[PDB]
């Protein structure tokens, strides 16, 4: 029942372009989850949390998206906290 | 042709901090249209077609039943806890009900329930009885088969659910019938003597897509990894498909993308930079 | 249209 987290961008990532960073977690129970979008270890500003839903096999799913601009050198990651993980898992994002 | 309606409902004990305990999410053809939460206590639109074409009476009407269901499902948390001999902790109740219509006529009528991620009760339209999976589902089985609840649910899934879904499709015929191009980007990475080729489709509509790696014309799904179809904030969809190959064979690999928006499948070869 | 819930 461990959450399967996938970090990706709304549009093909380019330097100095308006894009949305998405963090999606699927297949988790209990539904209580702490997903936060991070920029060099510090949480991102203006993070929107999509409405919680579940698949046919009763496994929960949630999406976290925020408007941003990717800069060269700055690392973008996703911090996920869950009861089954026991330790906070960090998911790194690649622009190219 | 095929049009599906689904009402996802969740009742939680541990939301936990600054989150609603009761959430009711609606779906039309796999797309979010309506939402209800325990903090706002009102049914709110999520799409443009449901916000404009639906009357104010519909919003006040759905909220009346929505507020009523919230108070009924509030006691339902305690009912299960006292039956399972539980003092407290993280416990959740899940609801899944709706209809699938094909060329007007209905083909599916389901009503499913689950407690702690395990199947509790499921309604059978043919026999008009509620199936018990866990031995703690027998008091619920005797309660609902006693009154007119089984008759009312059968009348809903065959008439009320069917008639309203036909209207929802007619309201959003343009937003559901639309097609968007995914915009495919190919990138490769060199690890410990293994080349990892990635194929990404950013924004496509509808949800179904066929993204597979091809080696010398032949499709290879044995070594290819896929993260399924993931949704976006605006309403579009995304997908992630990767493959592990030996370095130097970059020319042999080609990514084929099959979608409703494209008339012919789009081929994408991995042309590197090496600069 | 949502269906009205009943006590378990």
């Amino acid at each position: 029942l461990t959450p399967k987290v996938q970090v990706y961008s709304r549009f093909p990532a380019s330097a100095g372009t308006k894009n949305v960073l998405n963090c999606f977690a699927a297949g988790f129970h209990p539904p209580k989850i702490s997903i936060t979008l991070m920029k060099d270890g510090v949480p991102m500003e203006g993070a929107q949390y999509s409405d919680m839903s579940f698949n046919d096999d009763w496994t929960f799913q949630r999406l976290v998206h925020a408007d941003f601009t990717p800069s060269s050198g700055s690392t973008y990651a996703c911090k996920v906290e869950h009861e089954t993980l026991k330790e906070p898992q960090v998911y790194k994002w690649d622009p190219e | 042709e095929l049009h599906t309606l689904r009402y996802i409902r969740t009742a939680m004990t541990d939301p936990g901090p600054g989150l609603p305990w009761y959430v009711d999410v609606g779906y039309v053809d796999g797309e979010l249209f309506v939402h209800y939460n325990s903090t706002a206590r009102r049914y709110v639109p999520r799409t443009e077609w449901i916000a404009a074409k639906a009357d104010q009476q519909y919003w006040d009407g759905q909220t009346q039943i929505g507020q009523g269901n919230e108070q009924i499902d509030r006691e339902n948390l305690g009912i299960l806890q006292r039956r399972y001999n539980q003092t407290g902790g993280s416990h959740t109740v899940q609801w899944m009900y709706g209809c699938d219509i094909l060329e007007g006529g209905p083909i599916r009528g389901y009503y499913q329930m689950a407690y702690d991620g395990r199947d509790f009760t499921a309604f059978d339209k043919g026999t008009m009885t509620f199936t018990a999976a866990v031995p703690e589902a027998v008091p619920t089985k005797r309660k609902w088969e006693e009154g007119d609840y089984a008759e009312g649910l059968k009348q809903y899934l065959e008439e009320t659910c069917v008639e309203w879904l036909r209207r929802y499709v007619e309201y959003g015929k343009a937003e559901l019938g639309r097609r968007e191009r995914p915009e495919v980007r190919v990138w490769g990475k060199e690890a410990d003597g293994i080349l990892t080729l990635s194929c990404r489709a950013h924004g496509f509509y509808p949800r179904p897509i066929v993204v597979s790696w091809l080696k010398d014309g032949a499709v290879r799904g044995q070594d290819a990894h896929s993260g399924g179809i993931v949704p976006n904030g605006d309403g579009t969809y995304h997908t992630w498909v990767t493959i592990d190959a030996q370095p130097g064979d970059g020319d042999k690999y080609q990514c084929r993308v099959e979608h409703a928006s494209l008339p012919q499948p789009g081929l994408y070869s991995w042309e590197p930079r090496s600069g | 249209v949502i269906f009205p819930a009943k006590s378990l």
